RNA sequence: AGCCAGGAUGUUGGCUUAGAAGCAGCCAUCAUUUAAAGAAAGCGUAAUAGCUCACUGGUCGAGUCGGCCUGCGCGGAAGA
C-alpha cells in the first residue's frame, strides 16, 4: 500500500479535491502518518526516521489531506 | 518544400540546415517540414 | 469521430468590356467582346479506400473560380466550374439548405449532384437600352454557389464496434476477413480512428471501424477515455459484440440483455434500425451453436437488426450473412 | 577546436609525407592517399600535425579534417566501419553470390551490382549482409550505393537501408 | 563539445478519467538518498508507463557561454 493510498483510507475520503492543496476533503492525523511512514520506511532508501516522515507528510499535503493530529 | 523568404525553425525537430542560398530545415524526427530557399 | 459540414464554392460571373474599337484609319471605337465566367455546383463521389489522408489536410473548405473579361482583339471570356468532394469511405449526404437528407447511402460509386449557377458579370450591354455608350467596364455582379453540405460517414468510418470489457473486436475481423486493417483518417475535429477490414467474399471487400485507437469497449466507459469514448458513440451504426462462447464473464445472456437496454434506452429507433448484433468469440466456437444463439438472440429483438457474424467458421450460409450485414450498414437511413 | 591542433601512429603504421597529400603505408592495407588544400604536413609518424600551409583561415577547417583523415587511413588498415549492409523486407533476395548478389521487389530484370576489395562479403541469409572494411570514405560512399537501389520505404520499413540502421516504421498512417 | 554515470526513493501525488498519477484538460510540483538523482523538458503514451533528458557527481582536463552596440559582405531575385 503506498503513502499516497493509506493516508486517504486513514482520512476517510477516497477522491481528492478538485484542486489538491487550494482545497482539502479531509485531513489526516500524524498518527496515523507517523506509522505509515514506518511502513513506507522499508519502502524507502532512507537514512532514517525523520526522512520517511517528511516524504509521507508531503505525499498527504499535496492530495488535498492536512496534516495534524 | 514550399517558397518561403523567411528561415527560422520551427520546432527543434528543424534544425535548419545551411546549403549556400537554400536553407533547409529538414530534421531526423521530422524532414515533414521542409523549406526550399532562404 | 467527428461529422462535417462543408462550404463548397463553384466558378463565377463575368467582368464586362473595357474596349475601344482601335483603328488607325478610324480614332475609337465602342466595346466589342463583354463579360466571362459563370461556374458549375457541387457534386459528391462515394469511395472503398482511403488510402491518401486529404482530412488530416483540412486547409479551411471548397473554393472556385472567378470569372473573365477579355477585351485583346474584341474578347469576352469563358466559364468557371463544378467541385467535387471525396470522403474517406462512404458518406450520406444531406445539405443543411434542406435540412433533411437527399440520396441515402454510403453505396460507393454513388455520386450525386446539388445543383446551381447562373452567376454573371456586368457588361456593357446590360446598361444599355439603345442610348447608351459605355464603353469601359471592368465589371462584375454575383457570388459563386454556396451551399452548407452535410457529409456523415455513418461513423467511424461507416460502423462504430462498440463492445463492452469482454471484447476482442480486431482479432475476430482479422480471423473473418483475408483483408487487412488499415489505420484510417477522417475529416475530424476529433483524434482519427482504426478501420479494420472485412472479407465480403465477393471479390469485393468492406471495412468495419473499431473503437478509437486502442479499443476498449463504449459500455465500459472509454473508447481510450472520455473524450475518446465521445467520439466513439456517435457513429449511426453500432455493433453490439457479446463472446457467444459458454464465456463471456458477464455471461452471454445478461450482457447481450445489458447492451441492447442500454442501445433501446437510449433509441429505441437505433435498435429497430439496420444497426447490428455481431456475435463473436467464435475463434472458440465452431459456429453451429453460436450461430444458434447469434440467430435466438436477432430474432428475439422482434425487428430488423438480426445478427452479424464475425471470426470465421462454418458454412451455413454464414459468409453470404457477413456480407449481409455490412450490404444492411451500407444502404444508409 | 581541440583536434586541428591537438594529435599516436604506431610501427605497423608509416607516412610518405607530400604537400597535403597524406599517403599512407602500414599493413592490411596500404598506399593510401587522402588530401586537402590547405595544410602543411608536418612529419611526426606519431600523428602528424596539421595547421594552415601558409598562413588561411579555412586551414583548420583542413586541420581537424586532414587529422581526422589520417585518423581515418589507421583504422582503415585496420578495417574501417562497414561491416554490414542489412535490408528489412523477406521474399527479396539479398544474398552473395560471388561478386554480384541479388535484389528484388519482383523485378522483371536482375539486380546486383559487383564487389571491388576493402568491401568483400559473404552471408547466409537473404536478410543480412556481411561486408569488409577499408578505407572509411571508400567503404563509406561504395556502402550508400549498395542501399541506393531501393531506398528505405517506410509504412513498413521495408527497403535496402544502409550499413547503420535508418530504418523507422514511419509510415503514412496507412495501409 | 563529448564521454562514464546516478539515474534511486515516498512516487506511477491527486482530481477528471477504467487507466488522465512529470509531459490532454484541472490542481498539487511536496520530500528523501548521496560526492550525485527534477513528483521529472521533449519524444511517447487517452494518461502513466517507457525512451531520452535540461537535474546533478565523476571523466577527458582549461579557458569558456550568451547578450549589447558596429564595419563590409549574403540569400530574398521570374520573360519573349
Amino acid at each position: 500500500p503506498p503513502a499516497a493510498v493509506l493516508l486517504k483510507k486513514a482520512a476517510g475520503i477516497k477522491s481528492g479535491s478538485g484542486k489538491p492543496n487550494k482545497d482539502k476533503v479531509g485531513k489526516i492525523s500524524r498518527a496515523q502518518l507517523q506509522e505509515i511512514a514506518q511502513t513506507k520506511a522499508a519502502d524507502m532508501t532512507g537514512a532514517d526516521i525523520e526522512a520517511m516522515t517528511r516524504s509521507i507528510e508531503g505525499t498527504a499535503r499535496s492530495m488535498g489531506l492536512v496534516v495534524e493530529d | 518544400m514550399k517558397v518561403r523568404a523567411s528561415v527560422k525553425k520551427l520546432c527543434r525537430n528543424c534544425k535548419i540546415v545551411k546549403r549556400d542560398g537554400v536553407i533547409r530545415v529538414i530534421c531526423s524526427a521530422e524532414p515533414k517540414h521542409k523549406q526550399r530557399q532562404g | 469521430v467527428d461529422e462535417a459540414s462543408i462550404l463548397v464554392v463553384a466558378g463565377d460571373g463575368g467582368n464586362g468590356c473595357v474596349s475601344f474599337r482601335r483603328e488607325k484609319y478610324i480614332p475609337k471605337g465602342g466595346p466589342d467582346g463583354g463579360d466571362g465566367g459563370d461556374g458549375g455546383d457541387v457534386w459528391m463521389e462515394a469511395d472503398e479506400n482511403l488510402n491518401t489522408l486529404i482530412d488530416y489536410r483540412f486547409e479551411k473548405s471548397f473554393r472556385a473560380e472567378r470569372g473573365q473579361n477579355g477585351a485583346s482583339r474584341d474578347c469576352t471570356g469563358k466559364r468557371g466550374k463544378d467541385v467535387t468532394i471525396k470522403v474517406p469511405v462512404g458518406t450520406r449526404v444531406i445539405d443543411q439548405g434542406t435540412g433533411e437528407t437527399m440520396g441515402d447511402m454510403t453505396k460507393h460509386g454513388q455520386r450525386l449532384l446539388v445543383a446551381k449557377g447562373g452567376w454573371h458579370g456586368l457588361g456593357n450591354t446590360r446598361f444599355k437600352s439603345s442610348v447608351n455608350r459605355t464603353p469601359r467596364q471592368k465589371t462584375n455582379g454575383t457570388p459563386g454557389d454556396k451551399r452548407e453540405l452535410l457529409l456523415e460517414l455513418m461513423l467511424l468510418a461507416d460502423v462504430g464496434m462498440l463492445g463492452m470489457p469482454n471484447a476482442g473486436k480486431s482479432t475476430f475481423i482479422r480471423a473473418v476477413s483475408a483483408a487487412k486493417p488499415k489505420v484510417a483518417d477522417y475529416p475530424f475535429t476529433t483524434l482519427v480512428p482504426s478501420l479494420g477490414v472485412v472479407r465480403m467474399d465477393n471479390e469485393k471487400s468492406f471495412v468495419v471501424a473499431d473503437i478509437p485507437g486502442l479499443i476498449e469497449g463504449a459500455a465500459e466507459g472509454a473508447g481510450l477515455g472520455i473524450r475518446f469514448l465521445k467520439h466513439l458513440e456517435r457513429c449511426r451504426v453500432l455493433l453490439h459484440l457479446i463472446d457467444i462462447d459458454p464465456i463471456d464473464g458477464t455471461d452471454p445472456v445478461e450482457n447481450a440483455r445489458i447492451i441492447i437496454s442500454e442501445l433501446e434506452k437510449y433509441s429505441q429507433d437505433l435498435a429497430t434500425k439496420p444497426r447490428w448484433l455481431v456475435f463473436n468469440k467464435i475463434d472458440l466456437l465452431d459456429k453451429v451453436e453460436a450461430e444458434e444463439k447469434a440467430k435466438a438472440i436477432a430474432e428475439a429483438l422482434g425487428w430488423e437488426d438480426k445478427y452479424y457474424l464475425i471470426s470465421a467458421a462454418s458454412g451455413l450460409g454464414v459468409k453470404d450473412l457477413c456480407w449481409d450485414v455490412m450490404t444492411f450498414i451500407i444502404e444508409n437511413p | 577546436s581541440r583536434v586541428a591542433k591537438a594529435p599516436v601512429v604506431p610501427a605497423g603504421v608509416d607516412v610518405k609525407i607530400n604537400g597535403q597529400v597524406i599517403t599512407i603505408k602500414g599493413k592490411n592495407g596500404e598506399l593510401t592517399r587522402t588530401l586537402n588544400d590547405a595544410v602543411e604536413v608536418k612529419h611526426a609518424d606519431n600523428t602528424l600535425t596539421f595547421g594552415p600551409r601558409d598562413g588561411y583561415a579555412d586551414g583548420w577547417a583542413q586541420a581537424g579534417t586532414a587529422r581526422a583523415l589520417l585518423n581515418s587511413m589507421v583504422i582503415g588498415v585496420t578495417e574501417g566501419f562497414t561491416k554490414k549492409l542489412q535490408l528489412v523486407g523477406v521474399g527479396y533476395r539479398a544474398a552473395v553470390k560471388g561478386n554480384v548478389i541479388n535484389l528484388s521487389l519482383g523485378f522483371s530484370h536482375p539486380v546486383d551490382h559487383q564487389l571491388p576489395a576493402g568491401i568483400t562479403a559473404e552471408c547466409p541469409t537473404q536478410t543480412e549482409i556481411v561486408l569488409k572494411g577499408a578505407d572509411k570514405q571508400v567503404i563509406g560512399q561504395v556502402a550508400a550505393d549498395l542501399r541506393a537501389y531501393r531506398r528505405p520505404e517506410p509504412y513498413k520499413g521495408k527497403g535496402v537501408r544502409y550499413a547503420d540502421e535508418v530504418v523507422r516504421t514511419k509510415e503514412a498512417k496507412k495501409k
